[PDB]
């Protein structure tokens, strides 16, 4: 009989199925479902690409589900059940397709978010505040996203302390106060960051209160910026640990004067794409051949493709 | 008896 | 950038003033890059020419700095055009690249030293311009004493280089050539020093010229000094030639050749011996060599010279040879104490030092010593009375060596030796170190003689000495401390009688010791011999001291309290404590023996038998007053101190506890808890043997007589022979339990019933060795007895019967039956035997 | 849980009661366990808490016995029962492996924080148990034990080690170990250590205290490895040179003066060691060190007094006994410290230039003066002839007091000038010394400078080597250079006269084109008088040659003035050494006073050398010189400053003098208003001018 | 080095000082404590497959060894957790789950002798569920 069997072998007999195994024998028996629903079993959940419902979602995050990545996933549906705050830590909604009402009713319920991610999305002032309690955040990411304003900005910035990295890029509803209030409230402790799409918005003086504030930036990116001139090279020159620089579509910067950016010790790589015509290419790199240009046409700021983390279900 | 003398030259 | 081709630019501005200045800006910034340091190196080799001669200073000195920071490919050029220009056809040029050159090798490796080598030949070989040939030479010495090992293949050429220089008509290029070729001779192959030496006697063959020949000479005595032992194969040939130029009348010549011979002594003794009387008879007829002298000016004598030589040649063959003893006393001893009046002070200084080499080999030539000590003194006598302060110290310490090789050697020359120590101590010209060594050499004095001799002298020696002991300079209060110690016991011995009166000196002596005593914040040296000789002093004359004694003995009992002077004071109490004349130690021994007590448990081995030797003798000398409380604390720390870890301490508790029970008997019964328990534990112990059981034996015999209770002959007899009875894994135990039984017995004469009742009955192993240990010096059916043990299964109570046995036997009722009994059977012969050999050991 | 309970208990009881265990007894108990846990809800029973209660009760019936032991018997009661409980509590984890497999581990996952393991729970209830009530006695027994140990008592190492590792074990890292023991121990070393060198001090000298310190931190050191954790190294060490060395810093500065008055070297070396380790506590040291040295030299310079003015010798080797003196108390007891070599060169610096010497002279260029005539009297032929080792030491000697003179030009002077008349007399003791001390000023000094002494040794090699060739053709003859050498220019006597024209011809038939200036006042020889009434000799100058030559009775200073053309001035100067060696008759002279010739002159020996400098010649030539120094100082400041003028158009007056005293270092320290003075000269010389405005500020003007 | 392990049929094997050491229950035994060691629970023939498979473990192979009954195959599970070995437990586990895996959920609860306790509407909402 195998009714007898303990079970930490249930557990360790379990921990070798794949998720449609599992779901399928789930159906054998009461007990083999109370051993198969355990916070063992859901220790990281995946559900890329599949649409599903709000409140399968909140059971399923309720569960105790730690790295949950479901990108590109629809959940355009109204949220009807009320959960107990999760234990989510790593969470990724980039792309997805959900409903405002829904997204601000499932972030009033994380606080234990050491990441995320809302790339492609649409959040608001409510959501923003909601996200301000989250003050763990190593990481975040809010490209493409649009729709909050500078009080909301200010306030979320403000309550974050602990970011390492930020991407506050590519918004379409930004303005000069916007940016502003951004680089004066932003964090001291920031290692990575891009403030890209901003072309009538960034100032010298914005630039300027950047750099003066966080000293260790180790990848920083400011394309399609036309408001860039000698000025921001030597802003730039104060920082020390300035490891990743890029400048793409700069109008206002001659390919000259780019090669004054090889005076920094700790410059590893330069993405001018745009500005650098045909054939000059070689002359800037001849001129520092310590350096390499034009070799990542794709950002690294706070990607999740999770983290390092591997999904098992 | 023994003498020692000394003298300058010049062109 | 473009400032460093503003500068590089501005040095050729044709102006002297600009060049000036450009170059030390230059200089200046390049002091705390990459193709314009090719420049500036070429620009600053170039100035070396400029007209001006300012400028050529500069670029002479700012080459320091520039080697100190410039890549290290540049550093290879500059040297290689430095060498190059030591070649050139323009003279200023070549003594500029030479100057720069010294410097640029100052300033640092191996590949550098490599290229400079080629091109230095060629320029020490040219003859043409002196003056470079001596920088040459001195720059290829400091290679070649600095990592010379690496030039091998250069050493032919080097060779060929330097030996014409010998003949070149400059003294210092010889001189140079000389002090390379040692250097090159230190570390250089045997297929050049063959070459060399060859070399070197083919010249000397032909006396071409007297000039010449000094110098081959001296580079023959610096090749011996350098080489050393690969000289002397080559010695046979060369000695004869060295010989031959002795004669020659010439006074720069012979200094060279005694050398020589000193070096061959010294460096190369195998193959000297047969010449070493050769080299001496030389070195004593040019001893005496002083023509223009008999017993502004510009004479230039150099005939104290080769005295000076002559005498370091007679140090070093009788420093080396310990063999011919009596020769040297027959011959070189005379010669050299007749040089003790020569004029020359340098020589003098040799001359002392042969003798006192001399006098260390010495330490039969005792009795040519001692028939040659009267010229001695005469020699000395005047020579003490020199103004030269360096002249008296070598005159002290050959009195002082003198003394130490044999004790009694100036018993009769007190008198005459006397007034120049004491005129030497009340001297102001003369300095701190004479006074020490006047000192050190009374004090030798004093200890190695007999008291009766100083007696006239004491009046003269000691105001003298009571003066010095009083000056600010601390080693001379050491040392007059140190003499004044002996001279209280030459005043008064005490283990001889006298007539001499000594009170005169008492108050002086007392009142200079007790100053320095009393200060507290002195030296350690000077306070430790000051409690030592006020130590003396109480012990040899203390009935006299009169009221100052009891102040005294408080000083000395709060030094004990310290923890840096406390083990003198110990030693001095101990002193004092054991003097024949009976001195008043009461009032100190109330608290000294409750600290005295206090030392047991500071584990320092050295302190330990130091109070236990002081209380011994206190408790032997003054019994008369001492109480209960003071003993008790004495008697309580002494548990620790008997153990197996160290039997000499051990030893000095147990002669303690001796001592104790023969004279003050009423304590004895506080022993009765842990001190009898830990003595018995100790008497079983493996490693007990020697003067410990002698001490132990002693023990007992003193305890048992004073009849305490709890503590008698049947108590101590079952405590010993408990644990045998009760139930001892080695034979030594019983051997000891044994002596110890039979030492109680011997003690108490009403004992016959006891060993009867041993002699009745492992136990039996121990009942036999005891009958036998009491048999050993006093004899009370014991035959038969011992002839049914005999026969027993076990081996080793066969030997402990046949010991047992024979020391009882140990006589005329009992050899002639133990003779007969070794011839009545077979088996009864290695008992026998061992009986035999044990009554002969003990006959 | 109860058919298996009474068993269990029955066997941990026999896992603590210390004894022989028998292994199947083991597999038993094991056995029980896993009946009692199979039958999420994972079976936990209370079995743990079961065994916490059992626990509980045994260590207070444990503490019970030992509550109120006393110091001595603490120790060893912990101890044996902290081994006894940790060997018998990892037997128990052993026996119930099962519940920390599954079920301690899944408490703790699911978020309750009230559990540990077996061992930890033993451990945890040891600690609010037994450790809570006893701590305070064990450490005071520790203390007590380790206080008899610091007073020279033997004491047992073992039960100190026991309590340590049972204090850090007991941390489930150190939070328990430095709270509970840690500052006690702390305490209780500033209590003793404070009181100890209080007490110390008061008795015994300072010196041994040094002693006493620096064993006392060994032993510290030592004792900490011994019987104590290694995390106590840096504050155990760092707090007792602050209760050791700091407190005492005073009476150190206060000793460090009495043992700088008598050498004590090793003194010196352990109070540097000493003091060493407190951070920024040498400077004071070096500080008294720089005047001790100062004050030594001035004391030293004035005892010789008015006998050190006119002789170098006594006041050379008063200058090198103490740099020598100190330099090895520097090399020796202070480890070759940069401070103190710094200190001693600043103090050498100031007591060389500045004495009781140069106070007299009222100039401080008495000093290198003095130098040089030492160097020469060195270097000169004597009575005896020196030996080369210790000739060449004190050369090196020589060299280093050179490097502390601010006015070098004057040595270079003098010494310039002394082997010239070395040279040109042929009086020499030996010639490796002068190439050596050469070879030594090359390095010390300019280019300039060495090319000139060059210049005289090239002139003597070519004359020496004249004179050995014209001696086959046919009385010594020197031919040298005009400007190589210094000197500065009489009717020939006929005894003489051929041997001027046989020379005379042999040099321009040789080599022509060249004037050859005869100099007199530098000729030697020796003398044959025939009308002496004795057959002897006289070395004599060419002067006194003529002087003697003359008389061959009685003649007047006119006549003799008129026989020989020689100047009054320099005639009774060279007949003043005449009537001094007491070899004519008449202190003053006349212009028409008679002198005769002392006939049958008496004498020690034949051979006399009456060729003694004159009286005022010395004095003449040092007062000549120093105006010719003086006078070229001006050319050289004027120089400089227009170089410097030349490339910097406008500079600042301070600055200007800045400069000008940088450029003129390694010859001799200007004085400003002798700068002044020179730039007034070069204004009125309309060499540069002022700008208007913005005073003190000059401007270079073509 | 010698240590002798007693089963519960009484018969006497013979292990290793290094083959033992792959126990932890053994291994524990060892570390913190001439005669067998008595093994309650390890039956006869199971003990020596296990100690069968400590010897080669000192993949085809494992589906080789546990090529077995079913019966067979769950008492050797529970020696594995008695005898605190990972190796052989995970086999087993992962081998349990290969014979559930690709197997219809029906026929799985007879296979596994499990009486299917649930009701309609039980089932109807679990089925439910399981829609995603």
């Amino acid at each position: 009989s195998w009714d007898s069997l303990p079970d930490e072998l249930l557990l360790g007999i379990f921990s070798c199925l794949c998720l449609p195994e599992l779901l399928k024998v789930s159906g054998v028996c009461k007990r083999w479902y109370r051993l198969a629903s355990d916070e063992s079993l859901w220790q990281t959940l995946d559900l890329t690409g599949k649409n599903l419902h709000p409140d399968v979602t909140g059971r399923l995050l309720s569960q105790g589900v730690i790295a949950f990545r479901c990108p590109r996933s629809f959940m355009d549906q109204p949220l009807a059940e009320h959960f107990s705050p999760f234990r989510v830590q790593h969470m990724d909604l980039s792309n997805s397709v959900i409903e405002v009402s829904t997204l601000h009713g499932i972030l009033s319920q994380c606080s234990k978010l050491q990441n995320l991610s809302l790339e492609g999305l649409r959040l608001s002032d409510p959501i923003v505040n909601t996200l301000a309690k989250n003050s763990n955040l190593v990481r975040l990411n809010l490209s493409g996203c649009s729709g909050f304003s500078e009080f909301a900005l200010q306030t979320l910035l403000s309550s974050c302390s602990r970011l390492d990295e930020l991407n506050l890029s590519w918004c379409f509803d930004f303005t000069e106060k916007h940016v502003q209030v951004a680089v004066a409230h932003v964090s001291e402790t920031i290692t990575q960051l891009n403030l890209s799409g901003y072309r009538k918005n960034l100032q010298k003086s914005d630039l300027s209160t950047l750099v003066r504030r966080c000293p260790n930036l180790v990848h920083l990116d400011l394309s399609d910026s036309v408001m860039l001139k000698n000025d921001c090279f030597q802003e730039f020159f104060q920082l020390n640990y300035l490891q990743h620089l890029s400048l793409s579509r700069c109008y206002d910067i001659i390919p000259e004067t780019l090669l004054e950016l090889g005076e920094i010790p700790t410059l590893k790589t330069l993405q001018v794409f745009g500005i650098v015509p045909d054939g000059t290419l070689q002359l800037l790199k001849e001129a520092l051949p310590h350096l390499q240009i034009n070799c990542s046409h794709f950002t690294t700021i706070a990607r999740p493709t999770i983290w390092g983390i591997k999904c098992r279900l | 008896k023994k003498w020692n003398a000394v003298a300058l030259w010049a062109w | 950038s473009y400032h460093i081709s503003n500068l590089l630019e501005k040095m050729t501005s044709s102006d002297k003033d600009f060049r000036f200045m450009a170059t030390n800006d230059l200089m200046t910034e390049l002091q705390k890059d990459d193709d314009s340091e090719r420049k500036v190196v070429k620009m600053i080799l170039k100035l070396l020419e400029d007209k001006n001669g300012e400028v050529q200073n500069l670029a002479v000195k700012c080459l320091g700095p520039l080697v100190s920071k410039v890549k290290e490919y540049q550093v290879e050029t500059i040297v290689d055009t430095l060498c190059t220009n030591m070649l050139s056809d323009k003279e200023q040029l070549r003594d500029i690249s030479s100057i720069g050159l010294k410097t640029v090798i100052g300033e640092l490796a191996a590949n550098v030293c490599k290229k400079i080598t080629g091109r230095l030949t060629s320029a020490i070989a040219k003859q043409e311009d002196v003056s470079v040939q001596l920088e040459a030479l001195d720059i290829m010495a400091d290679m070649l004493s600095r990592q010379g090992g690496l030039l091998v293949n250069f050493h032919p050429s080097i060779l060929t280089c330097l030996l014409p220089q010998l003949t070149s008509p400059r003294l210092a290029v010889r001189k140079r050539t000389i002090i390379a070729l040692g250097h090159l001779v230190m570390s250089c192959g045997n297929i050049v020093f063959v070459d060399l030496i060859e070399h070197l006697l083919s010249e000397l063959s032909k006396n071409d010229s007297m000039s010449t020949t000094r110098t081959y000479i001296q580079c023959i005595a610096a090749i011996s000094r350098q080489a050393g032992h690969r000289i002397g194969e080559y010695l046979e040939k060369i000695i004869p030639l060295v010989v031959k130029f002795c004669n020659v009348d010439d006074d720069e010549l012979r200094e060279y050749c005694i050398q020589a011979f000193e070096s061959f002594v010294r460096r190369c003794p195998k193959e000297v011996y047969p010449h070493v009387s050769t080299i001496i008879n030389i070195c004593l007829k040019y001893l005496t060599y002083d023509p223009n002298y008999n017993y502004y000016s510009d004479d230039d004598d150099m005939s104290w010279k080769v005295r000076r030589a002559a005498a370091k040649c007679l140090d070093a063959v009788v420093s080396t040879r310990h063999e011919m003893l009596p020769e040297f006393y027959k011959t070189v001893s005379p010669a050299l104490i007749s040089r003790f009046k020569e004029r020359e002070e340098n020589v003098k200084a040799d001359v002392f030092h042969a003798y006192l080499s001399l006098l260390k080999q010495t330490r039969t030539p005792l009795t040519m010593l001692q028939s040659q000590v009267p010229n001695i003194v005469k020699a000395l006598h005047k020579q003490m009375k020199e103004k030269s302060v360096k002249t008296r110290q070598c005159c002290f310490n050959m009195l002082t060596e003198l003394v130490n090789v044999l004790p009694g050697a100036l018993t009769q020359h007190i008198p005459v030796l006397v007034p120049g120590i004491i005129f030497s101590l009340n001297d102001k010209s003369s300095s701190s170190n004479l006074k020490i060594d006047a000192l050190s050499c009374l004090y030798v004095i004093l200890c190695n003689h007999s008291p009766q001799v100083f007696h006239p002298h004491v009046q003269a020696l000691v105001p003298p000495v009571v003066a010095c002991v009083g000056d600010p300079f601390y080693k001379i209060t050491s040392e007059a401390l140190l003499v004044t110690q002996q001279l209280v016991k030459v005043i008064r011995p005490l283990d001889q009688p006298s007539s001499f009166d000594a009170t005169p000196y008492i108050k002086d002596l007392f009142t200079c010791t007790i100053k320095r005593l009393k200060a507290a914040d002195i030296d350690q040296e000077v306070k430790e011999r000051a409690i030592s000789c006020m130590g003396q002093i109480i012990c040899n004359l203390g009935d006299n001291l009169g009221s100052d004694l009891p102040n005294t003995l408080q000083i000395f009992l709060e030094r004990l309290k310290n923890e840096i002077t406390r083990l003198t004071t110990v030693k001095a109490l101990t002193l004092i404590a054991g003097s024949p004349l009976k001195i008043d130690l009461r009032p100190v021994l109330g608290e000294g023996v409750p600290i005295l007590a206090s030392f047991l448990r500071k584990n320092q081995r050295a302190l330990k038998l130091g109070t236990l030797s002081a209380l011994d003798i206190l408790i032997k000398n003054y019994s008369d007053s001492l109480t209960a409380a003071m003993i008790d604390a004495v008697l309580d720390e002494l548990p620790p101190l008997i153990s197996e870890s160290d039997m000499h301490v051990s030893q000095m508790a147990i002669s303690f506890l001796t001592t104790l029970a023969k004279v003050y008997p009423s304590s004895l019964s506080k022993i009765s808890g842990s001190i009898l328990n830990e003595l018995i534990g100790l008497v079983r112990s493996p490693l007990l043997q020697g003067g410990a059981l002698s001490a132990m034996l002693d023990f007992f015999q003193a305890l048992v007589v004073t009849g305490t209770n709890n503590l008698g002959y049947m108590d101590l007899l079952r405590m010993l022979t408990g644990p045998v009875y009760s139930q001892l894994t080695h034979k030594q135990s019983y051997y000891s339990i044994a002596k110890c039984v039979a030492a109680l017995t011997r003690a108490c004469p009403k004992e016959g019933p006891a060993v009867v009742g041993q002699f009745i009955q492992s136990i039996r192993l121990l009942a036999l060795l005891s009958l036998g240990e009491v048999g050993h010096h006093i004899d009370l059916e014991l035959k038969s007895v011992i002839l049914e043990a005999f026969s027993s299964p076990s081996e080793e109570v066969k030997s402990a019967a046949s010991y047992a046995l024979g020391s009882i036997s140990v006589l005329p009722e009992y050899l002639p039956f133990v003779l007969q009994e070794i011839t009545s059977q077979p088996k009864r012969q290695y008992l026998l035997l061992h009986s035999l050999k044990e009554i002969i050991s003990s006959a | 849980l109860d058919q298996i309970w009474d068993d269990l208990r029955a066997g941990i009881q026999q896992v603590y009661t210390r004894q022989s265990m028998a292994k199947s007894r083991y597999m038993e108990l094991y056995t029980h366990v896993y009946n009692y846990c199979t039958s999420a809800q994972f079976v936990g029973l209370e079995l743990y808490k079961r065994l916490k209660e059992f626990l509980k009760n045994y260590l207070t019936n444990l503490l019970k016995d030992g509550e109120d032991l006393m110091d001595e018997s603490v120790l060893k009661f912990y101890t044996q029962q902290w081994e006894d409980y940790r060997f018998s509590s990892k037997v128990l984890n052993g026996i119930c492996a099962y519940l920390n497999r599954h079920w301690v581990r899944r408490e703790c996952d699911e978020g309750r924080k009230g559990i540990y393991e077996i061992y930890s729970l033993a451990l945890v209830t040891w600690r609010d148990c037994l450790f809570r009530p006893l701590n305070k006695q064990v450490t005071n027994a520790v203390l007590k034990l380790i206080e008899k140990e610091r007073n020279g008592e033997t004491i047992n190492t073992r039960l100190i080690s026991g309590v340590v590792q049972s204090y850090v074990e007991l941390g489930l890292t150190l939070t328990v170990y430095k709270e509970s023991f840690e500052s006690q121990f702390l305490a209780d070393t500033e209590r003793f250590y404070t009181r100890e060198s209080t007490e110390f001090l008061q008795q015994n000298p300072v010196t041994e205290y040094m002693k006493k310190a620096e064993a006392r931190l060994l032993e510290e050191q030592r004792r900490v490895q011994v019987y104590l954790h290694e995390s106590t190294q840096d504050e155990l060490a760092r707090k007792c040179e602050q209760v050791l060395i700091e407190k005492h810093l005073e009476i150190f500065h206060t000793e460090f003066q009495n043992l700088l008055d008598a050498d004590k070297n090793e003194d010196l070396g352990r109070m540097y060691n000493l003091v060493s380790r407190i951070q920024d506590g040498l400077g004071e040291l070096k500080k008294l060190l720089e005047t001790h040295i100062h004050n030594q030299g001035l004391a030293a310079i004035e005892k010789c007094g008015e006998a050190a003015l006119n002789d170098p010798k006594m006041y050379v080797q008063t200058v090198l006994d103490v740099h020598k003196k100190y330099n090895a108390l520097v090399m020796s007891a202070f480890n070759n410290d940069a401070g103190f070599v710094a200190a001693l060169d600043k103090a050498c610096g100031r007591f060389i230039n500045n004495n009781a010497v140069t106070k007299m002279a009222q100039s401080s260029s008495k000093s290198p003066e003095l130098l040089a005539r030492y160097c020469d009297s060195l270097l000169k032929k004597s009575s005896k002839n020196p030996e080369e080792a210790e000739l060449e030491d004190t050369l090196n000697q020589v060299m280093v007091v050179f490097k502390y003179i601010e006015d070098k030009d004057v040595f270079q002077k003098f010494y310039a000038k002394m082997l010239a008349k070395r040279l040109v007399h042929q009086n020499s003791a030996s010639d490796d010394a002068e190439a050596s001390m050469i070879s030594k000023l090359k390095q010390a000094c300019g280019f300039e400078y060495t090319s000139k002494l060059q210049r005289m040794f090239q002139d003597i090699g070519v004359s020496k080597d004249l004179n050995e060739q014209f001696k086959k053709h046919l009385f010594s003859i020197q031919v040298l250079s005009s400007g190589s050498w210094p000197f500065q220019q009489f009717a020939l006597p006929s005894e003489l006269e051929r041997s001027y024209q046989r020379f005379t011809a042999f040099y321009a038939s040789r080599h022509s084109g060249r004037k050859l200036t005869w100099l007199y006042q530098l000729s030697k020889g020796e003398l044959v008088t025939n009308c002496f009434k004795n057959r002897y000799t006289l070395q004599a100058s060419t002067f006194q040659m003529a002087i003697l030559l003359q008389y061959n009775d009685a003649y007047t200073v006119q006549q003799l003035t008129d026989s020989t053309q020689i100047k009054m001035d320099i005639l009774a100067q060279v007949l003043q050494i005449l009537l001094k060696s007491k070899l004519l008759v008449l202190v003053e002279l006349k212009p028409d006073t008679l002198i005769k010739l002392y006939l049958g002159y008496k004498n020690k020996k034949l051979r006399v050398n009456i060729n003694v400098p004159m009286k005022t010649e010395q004095k003449q030539e040092q007062e000549t010189t120093h105006k010719n120094i003086e006078e070229d100082r001006k050319l050289l400041i004027q120089a400089a400053i227009v170089r410097i003028m030349k490339m910097r158009k406008v500079l600042k007056h301070q600055q200007l003098l800045g400069e000008v005293l940088t450029q003129l270092s390694s010859r001799f320290k200007p004085r400003v208003p002798v700068i002044k003075k020179c730039i007034d000269i070069l204004i009125e010389k309309e060499y540069l001018e002022r700008v208007d405005g913005e005073k003190d500020t000059y401007s270079y003007l073509a | 080095p010698s240590i002798k392990l007693q089963s519960s049929d009484g018969e006497i094997f013979e292990v290793d000082v290094e083959i033992a050491k792959q126990s932890v229950t053994i291994k524990t035994m060892l570390e913190d404590l001439d005669d067998p060691v008595p093994l309650p629970n390890v039956n006869a023939a199971i003990l020596k497959k296990v100690i069968q498979w400590c010897t080669h473990h000192k993949p085809v192979w494992d589906q080789e060894f546990l090529k077995v009954d079913q019966g067979t195959l769950f008492e050797l599970i529970l020696a594995a957790n008695y005898l605190d070995i990972k190796g052989l437990l995970d086999v087993t586990c992962k081998t349990v789950a290969n014979m559930i895996k690709g197997k219809t959920p029906e026929e799985i609860r007879k296979t596994f002798n499990i009486k299917n306790d649930f009701t309609e509407e039980e089932e109807a909402q679990v089925r439910k569920e399981n829609q995603w």
